[PDB]
């Protein structure tokens, strides 16, 4: 296309970094039809241009439909070169506590700001074709391309001047940006809600969603079974609990709930719990209600998020930065896919856990999967609604102990 | 009169400078004919003694063959576009086919220009004292790195101009080969090859005079209603050259796409040497049967019909006897696309279930690859079987949409450990310990009904005493009973509920669980204050 007119930033990669060299992964003959239309309108338009094989990078390329969309958008996997990006040079703290957040796609915004030219090389896609009856179609990105966490980083001064106007009219609003996404908070009612979001949209479209509320998020603490009556099985479970819970608060005992275990009993024998045992566990259950110590965000470390499977539905996540100190607990159910479908639900617990840990520390998590890679990387991307794709990793060891429940 | 594309060594590497070994009269006569036709073509040209580079160069048959590993290894890399190489059974019925071969493929493809220098080569001085030539390419060299991407390239952006204009007509290329497909009258569609033909000639690409139903495409024959691969057939030769070793793990690479159970590794470790393209080289007995048993696959006749996209996609899987797994792909009942065999048993244990899901997942990754859709499967494992072994498994599982078909040996779980201790049933605390120094180790149980016991054991690790202080516990306990262990070892591989495994300990450890009626495994931590683990620990200790 023409040679844009504003003015473009040098951008580089990380010190001894190269840029990615990622396989395209086989697309369903709708995904490649609907990448097919967007991306030739795209080199139309001058966003992106064609390259031959002399470029040895590659990044993968899909489509998507967001919750209740019926419009394909183009999805390109840029997480192995937003990791070999150079970082940039602030989180707002007070998005959490609005009442209402909606979040809106202003990723089309960056289609109208210039790609670094020598960095252009590294946003190589191909577009695969049905059988292989032709060879795939390579485009390069002479603009800032959605998913790039360079694009926001980039687009930010442009992106104040838009919403100036709207910024000092309203300064009981909160705005955070992050990748193609806008989120915007406040703790007003909802019909003005839908009306200041309608204002500021309409806003953007003078120079050219999906709702949350986060102050209804809830925690999922460690809880003990306490019952009245006791049996062997009961209180070895509860023992291997506590011996798991004292790593993270180190008051943790169990030895007197252990005394009554003594002898060889059947695992279903009731145990009367003794006058120290019963004070021992009490008190092992107010320690689990102090804070842990040492726990704080580091926003120069990754975040990690665990997910485990409790069945029927319903799946027990933990976000932490380092092993038993965890910034939030949580659970979740009854959500798409519920009791038919393990690869859907945990998709959509993935994307609700990283929309969360965008909300509360502004940015994604990485994740450890209950599931076999082969079987995420064979269904994931049917089921994903959003524009970001967060880093992942998959646990194959079966859990001895849910320990959330 | 096509654009270059551009071409740059590798950084910090300069071009290639081997030495020429010089070869007889003969071959050398042979070269200088061949060469000289090639420079009355503007492929080659004749070059100063400016240029210090040097491409070996030999002549076998007569025929030229020119060794650019040395080059390929400078050149820098090129992003391979296809993912793959195009199936038959994706093919839609075409009322009229032609199959085009591109003749001088490479020699008609023009080079970047400044990397020229690099292609240099000299044909050897044959002597009284008479001068050796010194060429080099101006188009793309035959064993090149970059040709074939570059040429497909190419190719592409000559063909779209075409493609744009004829909508009428498809045109699949790869390779020397160019589909094209269509439904109009014949005569329009001859009228549509001439004209590719002269769109491919105006660019200095010619196509040498298929028409005939036997439609020789990539190794296929696409007969009206039905393709039939080529039987691919080996050299049977006493002694192999490098370059023949080269190209048959070309021909077998390629092979490897339609057939499965073709291997090239032993093969391929006959590559790593320093020899020019002619010597002899000695064949290991490994390469031996690699390419023997390869050889005697290839003789299996694989066939398959056309896809209608109006229908959909049904693969149908079934068991067979060590962890191979038969699948069917077709639209119409026993009229097949694609069959094959998938052959994976864990090197550590595993389930018939686990390798069920293994073969739909890939089936349908290969299904996406085809046809771009997923088939509705027919699986030999019933509704509440699958239904208990997803939602009682620890892990995210999930398979589409299928059918159950009555297909023996049909998918079973063998054994189901329980949820909850088992009440009236026997507690079994169990333990095992051993010493790596002296190999000897002791494996037992003890039992709130008092009954304990200890075994000695030779050639065990301690891992393996607690895997058979649970087989002991299995063996002398009744069809119910409870199992208390301190080894998350031995219980993590009884939660990954295995039925098969390399191990025959494990394996009598999933029989005696097939033969119970009720078993209860619960985890109590190791050293702590604890009933019966402490005492079989004292014992084992
Ligand atoms: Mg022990």
């Amino acid at each position: 296309g023409p040679i844009s007119p504003i003015e473009t930033v040098p951008v580089k990669l990380k010190p001894g970094m190269d840029g990615p060299k990622v396989k395209q992964w086989p697309l369903t003959e709708e995904k490649i039809k609907a990448l097919v239309e967007i991306c030739t309108e795209m080199e139309k338009e001058g966003k992106i241009s064609k390259i031959g094989p002399e470029n040895p990078y590659n990044t993968p390329v899909f489509a998507i439909k967001k919750k209740d969309s019926t419009k394909w958008r183009k999805l390109v996997d840029f997480r192995e070169l937003n990791k070999r990006t150079q970082d940039f040079w602030p989180h707002p703290a007070g998005l959490k506590k609005k009442k209402s957040v909606t979040v809106l796609d202003v990723g089309d915004a960056y289609f109208s700001v210039p790609l670094d030219e020598d960095f252009r090389k590294y946003t190589a896609f191909t577009i695969p074709s049905i059988n292989n009856e032709t060879p795939g179609i390579r485009y390069q990105y002479n603009v800032l391309p959605q998913g790039w966490k360079g694009s926001p980083a980039i687009f930010q001064s442009s992106m104040t001047k838009i919403l100036e106007p709207f910024k000092k009219q309203n300064p009981d609003i909160v705005i955070y940006q992050y990748m193609d996404d806008l989120y915007v908070g406040s703790d007003l009612e909802i019909g003005q809600h839908r009306t200041k979001i309608e204002e500021l949209r309409q806003h953007l479209l003078r120079w050219g969603g999906y709702e949350l509320h986060p102050d209804k998020w809830t925690v999922q603490p460690i809880v003990l079974p306490e019952k009245d009556s006791w049996t062997v099985n009961d209180i070895q479970k509860l023992v291997g609990k506590l011996n798991w819970a004292s790593q993270i608060y180190p008051g943790i005992k169990v030895r007197q709930l252990s005394k009554l275990l003594r002898g060889t009993k059947a695992l279903t024998e009731v145990i009367p719990l003794t006058e120290e045992a019963e004070l021992e566990l009490a008190e092992n259950r107010e320690i689990l209600k102090e804070p842990v110590h040492g726990v704080y965000y580091d926003p120069s470390k990754d975040l990690i998020a665990e997910i485990q499977k409790q069945g029927q539905g319903q799946w027990t996540y933990q976000i932490y930065q380092e092993p038993f100190k965890n910034l939030k607990t949580g659970k979740y159910a009854r959500m798409r896919g519920a009791h038919t479908n393990d690869v859907k639900q945990l998709t959509e617990a993935v994307q609700k856990i990283t929309t969360e840990s965008i909300v509360i520390w502004g940015k994604t998590p990485k994740f450890k999967l209950p599931i076999q890679k082969e079987t995420w990387e064979t269904w994931w991307t049917e089921y994903w609604q959003a524009t970001w794709i967060p880093e992942w990793e998959f646990v194959n060891t079966p859990p001895l102990v849910k320990l959330w429940y | 009169p096509i654009e270059t594309v551009p071409v740059k060594l590798k950084p910090g590497m300069d071009g290639p400078k081997v030495k020429q070994w010089p070869l007889t009269e003969e071959k050398i006569k042979a070269l200088v004919e061949i060469c000289t036709e090639m420079e009355k073509e503007g492929k080659i040209s004749k070059i100063g003694p400016e240029n210090p580079y040097n491409t070996p160069v030999f002549a076998i048959k007569w025929r030229k063959l020119v060794d650019f590993r040395e080059l390929n290894k400078r050149t820098q890399d090129f992003w391979e576009v296809q993912l793959g190489i195009p199936h038959p059974a994706g093919l839609k019925k075409k009322k009229s086919v032609t199959v085009l071969d591109v003749g001088d493929a490479y020699f008609s493809v023009p080079l970047d220009e400044d990397f020229r220098k690099y292609t240099a080569f000299t044909i050897p001085s044959i002597n009284n004292e008479t001068p050796g030539i010194r060429y080099q390419y101006n188009v793309l060299p035959q064993g090149w790195k970059g040709s074939p991407a570059i040429f497909q390239s190419s190719m592409t952006k000559i063909l779209e101009p075409f493609k744009k204009q004829n909508p009428d007509i498809v045109i699949y290329q790869y390779m020397d080969d160019l589909y094209v497909g269509s439904d109009l009258e014949i005569g329009q569609h001859r009228t549509k090859i001439e004209e590719l033909r002269q769109h491919l000639l105006r660019w200095g690409l010619t196509t040498p005079d298929q028409k005939e139903p036997p439609f020789l495409w990539m190794g296929y024959e696409l007969h009206p209603d039905k393709w039939t691969v080529q039987p691919i057939v080996l050299p049977e030769k006493d002694s192999w050259t490098v370059n023949d070793i080269q190209k048959l793990v070309g021909k077998l690479n390629w092979a490897s796409q339609i057939y499965p159970g073709i291997k090239v590794r032993q093969l391929s470790k006959l590559l790593r040497g320093t020899k020019a393209l002619t010597e002899v080289i000695p064949l290991t007995e490994e390469a031996e049967l690699e390419l023997a048993e390869n050889r005697e696959i290839l003789k299996e006749p694989v066939h398959g019909v056309y896809y209608d996209p109006s229908k959909d996609l049904i693969a149908e899987i079934q068991k067979q006897g060590q962890g191979q797994w038969t699948y069917q792909i077709y639209q119409e009942p026993f009229k097949n696309l694609k069959t094959g065999k998938y052959a994976r048993m864990r090197g550590a244990h595993t389930n018939d279930v686990k390798q069920l899901t293994e073969a739909v997942q890939k089936i349908t990754t290969e299904s996406i690859v085809i046809w771009g859709k997923t088939p509705k499967f027919k699986l030999p494992i019933q509704k509440e079987t699958w239904e208990t072994w997803w939602t009682e498994y620890w892990q995210a599982t999930w398979i589409p949409e299928w059918e159950f078909v009555n297909t023996p040996p049909l998918v079973k779980l063998w054994y189901q450990l329980e949820k909850e201790p088992i009440v009236g049933a026997e507690t079994f605390y169990v333990d095992g310990a051993a010493n790596r120094e002296t190999k000897l180790g002791k494996a037992g149980y003890v039992t709130n009904k008092g009954r304990q016991k200890v075994v000695p054991l030779t050639n065990t690790t301690n891992q393996k005493t607690e895997l058979q202080a649970i087989y002991l516990a299995l063996q002398d306990s009744g069809l119910e009973v409870n199992i208390v262990t301190d080894s998350q070892y031995a219980l993590g591989i009884i939660q990954a509920q295995p039925d098969k495994s390399e191990s025959e300990l494990v394996n009598q450890i999933i029989e005696q669980l097939i033969k119970k009626e009720k078993v209860y495994l619960a985890w109590v931590p190791a050293h702590k204050g604890i009933g019966g683990n402490e005492q079989v620990d004292k014992l084992v200790s």
